[PDB]
């Protein structure tokens, strides 16, 4: 309903699933191309793109530094303003698929059939494990520090000391295509048939749901917990352990990506490439754009969202009433700072 | 219609025509020994009258013993000829310095041609009238004047643009919604097969597109693709056929779209209820010659072009006059200027909302659509017309 | 046209010798919005003169299309006039006081139109 | 003409189920010549009545000959009517914002007007 302007961005020429946020006036969007080019979320210019892998990407990560894994068996780390390679990490057996970064003790995790710790400057192992056979599909963070991880079937933990631990539990019926946080206290995971199970923080297990085809990713809202299934935005509480009000049909084809704006606005992506708004107590309004299936996207507080596709485009999506008036805001500063009006 | 030619003490050669037929009757010896020196004549230069009328007579040497060589012009009127002084000093005192100039130096045939070109010049820049010359002066000068807003519609092909942009209006219903789609800056895509029908209807509705900065057009002749959003961005009016579909496909993008249907005879673009449009083009109109309809398009859009610079560069609209700015006050300020001064009705407010946005890209970087892309649109519901 | 005409009586009755402030009729359109709309401008900023070189631009252009519309309604001057009433509705010059100006500048840079129209 | 157009669109489809103040376009002339010169003569006098049943006398008289000059300019009814510009210049409504207030009262005492000119 705000958003109507809209600057489409090409810099790509394979498919775009990945964006991060540096700071608060850029992103940067990695394709299947292997190249990470950084833009500008004011003003769409590409500043300058990170090239040197040469096969499809796997995760990228930002790192307060963008580091980067691909399907060849080596990790890049870069940074911005520099356009250089700082280093080429590639000691691998297997295709490196998750980059989880903690953000309490400076650690950068991997994820290529195995878990390696890694170090901040001075880019060094710390501890190496093997405790896989399929390959980590999920990372994440849990307090008291236990870092969770997906084998392919089961929830194994860790430990860190100045080494790690197991701590598995499985407990499962499918491969969890699926995990994330909470605000604290749990952790949420998805198996592939549609089983959402939600655990404490360990804890035990809580919940066993049925009812609801496949489920693809969730969001946090800690009252409650914004599930997307098969065209589907099913909503499950916490407090009330059950589903507040649903939509059996919120999209065409599928439901893939699912956050949450901060002004208690619900937001999704699909499979047939629409973005749509949902307000909680449905629809709002639509963000059609995209030609084919839409993967990921972004939201800047002070201006507009940013969606990427299987398309190789990238679009800002900005308001008209809002980034209009800026316009007419720098003309009359640049006016009476020129002086004249042709000089 | 009128002539030009040589003296001496007779003709040498005609330039105008070479000695064409009925429209050269009179003689050149009635001209020839009545121009040159029966005062006997350095650079002198003169103006009789000689009830045709007497014209541009610069008397030139050439020291050699063939002394006596003036070059003469001839018209219909006298203050064509005397009214122009000015530009016909200084466009045959320079042509004959390559003569001057020239063939001084072969005597302590080559630029020949360089005089039977530039003298071609001459009479095809002075071809026209006394009025069209006049208004071709005052025209150069006041858009010299002005230098924002002549990139909107700045751009004898008009001629052929401008008979079948009249051709198009009185003879094609539900044109003012189209004509207000591309005023608007809503994606005219002209859709139908048979080439060129479809772009004579292109070149015909391109005059109402007011282009993105100093540079040429946005307008695309003839394109074949399936239409995502980056030839949305880039052009204005898109020239798509049919293939015998992307009627279905097309209409995905019916946020930025209309559609105009050539074997159909329908479009899909929102309702216009406004004045301004009917007045830029009215339904029947005894305008002939449509040329002249191009002139009283240009007169109206230039009049358009100034509403959206006053829209623009009006302090007190824009610049919020309070501490904390509220849109409800600015928007409800800036519909108040646009319903009582300006005097524009419920579209036509979006018509100007555009072009000055449009102004705004030109002055501000002098880049819109090119490293500005910014495509501003509306939720307005289209209606499908039949 | 009258002036032409009643110079040609004064002088003729003059030289055949040994052989007046009409006030205004009314007003117009264009200098009412014109001088309305110009005063919202900024004065020292070299705005009033360029939005009065469009005035003065499209004054010229109606003027030039003024002479355009007269020059083929007739054959360029073989048929006598008689078309002023579409030349208003289409021209948007409905007002009369706001066709002479139109006029009287089409009349400054093509001589002869007050008589091939009024007279 | 529109209103009754669309009048029987939403009629018929809101009959097939089980088988937008848009503002003013543009002022006029007499209101405002009438609202400017009445307001000079003196209220408790019975003159602005006197002067206010002539102004309804004059609208109620233009459209009457507006009925009669429809009526006559084609058979009527036979033709369409294709004769607005001539009805606007001969019968001192060149303001189409003063053109539909006679046109109402016209459409208002003899029906299907709009329809007939408009539509």
């Amino acid at each position: 309903n705000p958003y109507t302007e809209l600057l489409v961005l090409k810099a790509h020429h394979d498919i775009v699933r990945f964006l991060v946020q540096l700071d608060d006036y850029r992103f940067a969007s990695a394709g299947d191309d292997g190249i990470v080019v950084v833009w500008n979320a004011q003003t769409g210019e590409k500043l300058l793109e990170l090239n040197g892998h040469t096969q499809k990407i796997t995760a990228i990560i930002t790192f307060p530094l963008i580091l980067t894994a691909s399907a060849d068996r080596t990790v890049i780390v870069w940074d911005g303003d520099t356009t250089r390679q700082v280093q080429r990490i590639s000691c691998f057996q297997s295709t490196v698929k998750c980059l989880t970064v903690l953000q309490r003790l400076d650690v950068w995790l991997s994820g290529g059939n195995d878990l390696c710790v890694w170090n901040r400057k001075l880019d060094l192992l710390c501890k190496t494990s093997h405790l896989s056979d399929t390959g980590i599909s999920a990372l994440v963070e849990i307090p008291k520090c236990v870092v969770a991880a997906v084998g392919k079937e089961l929830i194994i933990f860790r430990l860190v000391a100045p080494i790690l631990e197991v701590k598995r539990l499985l407990d499962h019926q499918d491969n969890i295509l699926s995990l994330i946080n909470v605000n604290d206290l749990s952790f949420v995971t998805g198996s592939h048939v549609g089983e959402l199970i939600i655990w404490d923080a360990d804890t035990q297990q809580e919940i066993k749901l049925c009812q609801k085809i496949s489920i693809h990713h969730f969001t946090c809202d800690e009252e409650n917990v914004f599930a997307a299934v098969g065209r589907g935005l099913y909503v499950y509480s916490l407090q009330m352990k059950r589903v507040i009000a649903c939509q059996k049909t919120a999209h065409d084809s599928n439901v893939l990506h699912v956050a949450r704006l901060p002004n208690r606005q619900l937001i999704s992506c699909s499979e047939d490439g629409s973005v749509r708004i949902w307000e909680l107590r449905e629809l709002i309004g639509d963000l059609i754009g995209h030609s084919s299936s839409v993967e990921m996207f972004l939201y800047f507080e002070d201006h507009g969202l940013v969606t990427c596709s299987a398309d190789h485009l990238i679009i800002l999506w900005k308001n008209g009433e809002r980034e209009s008036g800026l316009r007419s805001l720098r003309l009359f500063q640049k006016l009476e700072e020129n002086g004249d009006l042709y000089l | 219609f009128i002539l030009i030619s040589e003296f001496s003490d007779t003709k040498v050669f005609g330039t105008f025509d070479l000695n064409y037929f009925s429209l050269r009757i009179m003689s050149v010896d009635y001209q020839a020994s009545f121009v040159g020196h029966p005062p006997g004549s350095y650079p002198k230069l003169n103006f009789v009258e000689d009830s045709k009328e007497g014209a541009f007579a610069y008397v030139h040497h050439l020291t050699g013993f063939v002394r006596p060589f003036c070059m003469a012009y001839i018209s219909a009127d006298q203050h064509k000829i005397m009214q122009q002084f000015q530009e016909l000093s200084a466009e045959f005192s320079r042509a004959s310095e390559c003569l001057k100039t020239g063939n001084r130096k072969a005597f302590a045939t080559e630029y020949f041609t360089q005089t039977l070109a530039q003298l071609s010049h001459i009479e095809h820049m002075f071809r026209g009238d006394l009025c069209y010359l006049l208004t071709s002066q005052i025209d150069r000068a006041l858009l010299k004047q002005q230098h924002i807003t002549n990139f909107l519609f700045e751009d004898r092909h008009k001629k052929r643009a401008g008979q079948n942009a009249l051709k198009f209006i009185r003879q094609y219903p539900f044109a003012h919604p189209a004509i207000y789609s591309l005023l608007s800056g809503r994606t005219l895509v002209v859709l139908g097969e048979d080439e060129a029908i479809v772009r004579k209807l292109v070149t015909a509705l391109a005059i109402f597109v007011p282009s993105y900065g100093c540079y040429a057009k946005p307008v695309k002749h003839w394109a074949s693709s399936p239409l995502h959003i980056m030839d949305f961005q880039k052009w204005k009016l898109i020239g798509l056929q049919r293939v015998a579909g992307t009627l279905h496909a097309l209409s995905r993008y019916s946020r930025y779209t209309s559609i105009l249907d050539l074997d159909n005879k329908t479009l899909r673009c929102p309702l216009y209820r406004g004045t301004l449009v009917p007045r830029l083009a009215d339904h029947r109109t005894q305008i002939k010659r449509g040329s002249t309809y191009y002139l009283h398009v240009q007169s109206m859009l230039t009049q358009l072009c100034s509403k959206a610079f006053l829209y623009t560069f009006c302090h007190h609209l824009h610049l919020p006059t309070h501490d904390k700015e509220t849109e409800e006050l600015v928007a409800s300020r800036q519909m108040s200027f646009l319903k009582l001064t300006l005097g524009l009705v419920n579209e036509d407010v979006r018509v100007v909302q555009y072009l000055a946005e449009l102004l705004k890209l030109h002055y501000m970087q002098e880049s819109p659509g090119t490293s500005h892309p910014m495509l501003r649109f509306d939720y307005v519901p289209s209606f499908l017309y039949k | 046209h009258e002036h032409i005409y009643n110079q040609r009586r004064y002088m003729r009755s003059e030289l055949t010798a040994f052989w007046i402030f009409q006030d205004v009729l009314h007003r117009d359109t264009l200098v009412k919005a014109f001088l309305d709309q110009v005063f919202q401008l900024k004065p020292g900023l070299s705005l009033r003169s360029t939005f009065l070189a469009q005035f003065l631009l499209v004054l010229h252009r109606k003027a030039l299309t003024l002479i355009k519309y007269i020059e083929d309604d007739t054959q360029k001057g073989k048929k006598p006039f008689k078309s002023l009433r579409n030349l208003k509705i289409d021209l948007d010059l409905t007002a009369e006081g706001d066709l002479n100006i139109i006029m009287a500048l089409a009349e400054k840079i093509k001589p002869g139109l007050h008589s091939f129209i009024f007279g």
